[PDB]
C-alpha cells in the first residue's frame, strides 16, 4: 500500500552573512534531515541499502531544492533557509547567483504559492522524485517504477478527492518536475564551481555528495 | 561514501 | 478546443560516414520539418510571431529529440536520423558520445517501445513542450499555459479511452518529460562544443538556433 | 534571427 496519509508525516516529521555561504551551510545541515525523511517515506527503508544510497544520491539535490521552494511561498521575492536566514533578490543578485534564483522564483516558488500547493502534493512529488528508476546502478530498477507508480495513484486520487473542482491539478503537479529537473542541474554546477575555487567553506555530508559516482 | 550510508543504517 | 486528431495530422504530415557530422546534418534538416510541423499545431499560428519565436527557440532540441527517440523504437541498439542513417552504440561510443547516447536508449528509446507509445501520445507530449510557459520572454505566458493545459486534458482522456486498462498511463507520459529535458541539456552541450571546436560543419538554422538569446 | 522569422511568415 501506499497512503497519502504516511507521506504527510513524514514531511511534518522533519519540519525545525554571506548568501552563498549560508546556502552551502543550510545544504549540509538539510542533507541529514533528508536522510530521516527518507526513512518515514513507505517502503523505503525495506529497499537494499545499496540502492537506498543511490536514489538518495541521485535525488538529493532536486529534493532539497523542492523544500526550500515550498517553504518561501510565504515570502516576497526571496527565499527562506533552513538555518533560518532569509535570501532575497538582491543578495543573490550581488552574490553573482541572480539568475538561477530568479528561476526559482518564477518557475518554483511562484507556482507553488499560485496553485496553493500543499503539503501533501509536495510530499508525493518528492516521493516520486526519490524513487527515480531511471537512476544508474540500481539493483532492481523495475521495484523502483511499481513504488513510483504506486505514489502517483494515491496522488492523482487525493487531487481529484481534495480537489474535484480541478482536473487538471494533477497534471499541474507532475509538470513542474521537469522545471526542478532543470534547476537542479543548473544549481549542482554553480555548486561544483564554488568546491573547485574552494572559498567557500563546504561541510563534509554536503562535501560527500558533490563526489564521484 | 561513508556517511550517507551509516546514516541509513540507523 | 484542441482536438487529438489535428495534432497526429501534424505528426503525419511530416513524416519522410561521421556520426557527429550525420548528426549536425539531420539537426539542421529537421529544423525547417519542426516550423511546418508546429504551424499545423491548433492555435499555434494565431500566437504573435515574437512568441511563435521564443517558443521554437526554447523547446526546438527536445522537440527533435523526442522525434528520433520514437522514430526508433524499432531499432537494436542505435538511433535512425532523419537523413535515414543509423547511429549504432558502437559509432556513438566510438564518436566520444557513448554516454549522452546511452541515456537516450535506456531512459527514451526503451521506454518508448515497451509501453507501445503512439504517434498521438507522441504529438501530444510534444505539444505540452512547445507549449511552455516557464519561457523567458513570452509577453502572454498565462495564455500558452492556458493552451498547455487543453493539450494534456485531451490526452488524458485519449488515454482513458483508447487505454481504459492502464490508469496510471497518463502519468507515465508526463514522467518521461524530466529525462527528455535533463537529456536535452546534455545534447544542446555537447552542440556547443562541436560548434567552439568548429571542426564539425553546422549548416546555418542550426547555427542559428546555437546562438545567444 | 532571421530564418525563423521567415519561415514562420510562410
Ligand atoms: C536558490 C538558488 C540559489 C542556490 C544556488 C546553488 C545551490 C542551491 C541549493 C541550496 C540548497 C539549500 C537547502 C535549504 O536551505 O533548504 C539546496 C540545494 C541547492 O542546490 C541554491
Ligand atoms: C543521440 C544522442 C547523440 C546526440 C548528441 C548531440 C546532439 C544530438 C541531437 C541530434 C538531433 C538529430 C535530429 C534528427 O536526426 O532527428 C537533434 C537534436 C540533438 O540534440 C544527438
Amino acid at each position: 500500500d501506499m497512503p497519502v496519509e504516511r507521506i504527510l508525516e513524514a514531511e511534518l516529521a522533519v519540519e525545525p552573512n554571506d548568501p552563498v555561504t549560508n546556502i552551502c551551510q543550510a545544504a549540509d545541515k538539510q542533507l541529514f534531515t533528508l536522510v530521516e525523511w527518507a526513512k518515514r517515506i513507505p517502503h523505503f527503508s525495506e529497499l537494499p541499502l545499496d540502492d537506498q544510497v543511490i536514489l538518495l544520491r541521485a535525488g538529493w539535490n532536486e529534493l532539497l531544492i523542492a523544500s526550500f521552494s515550498h517553504r518561501s511561498i510565504a515570502v516576497k521575492d526571496g527565499i527562506l533557509l533552513a538555518t533560518g536566514l532569509h535570501v532575497h533578490r538582491n543578495s543573490a543578485h550581488s552574490a553573482g547567483v541572480g539568475a538561477i534564483f530568479d528561476r526559482v522564483l518564477t518557475e518554483l516558488v511562484s507556482k507553488m504559492r499560485d496553485m496553493q500547493m500543499d503539503k501533501t502534493e509536495l510530499g508525493c512529488l518528492r516521493a516520486i522524485v526519490l524513487f527515480n528508476p531511471d537512476s544508474k546502478g540500481l539493483s532492481n530498477p523495475a521495484e523502483v517504477e511499481a513504488l513510483r507508480e504506486k505514489v502517483y495513484a494515491s496522488l492523482e486520487a487525493y487531487c481529484k478527492h481534495k480537489y474535484p473542482e480541478q482536473p487538471g491539478r494533477f497534471a499541474k503537479l507532475l509538470l513542474r518536475l521537469p522545471a526542478l529537473r532543470s534547476i537542479g542541474l543548473k544549481c549542482l554546477e554553480h555548486l561544483f564551481f564554488f568546491k573547485l575555487i574552494g572559498d567557500t567553506p563546504i561541510d563534509t555530508f554536503l562535501m560527500e555528495m558533490l563526489e564521484a559516482p | 561514501h561513508k556517511i550517507l550510508h551509516r546514516l541509513l543504517q540507523d
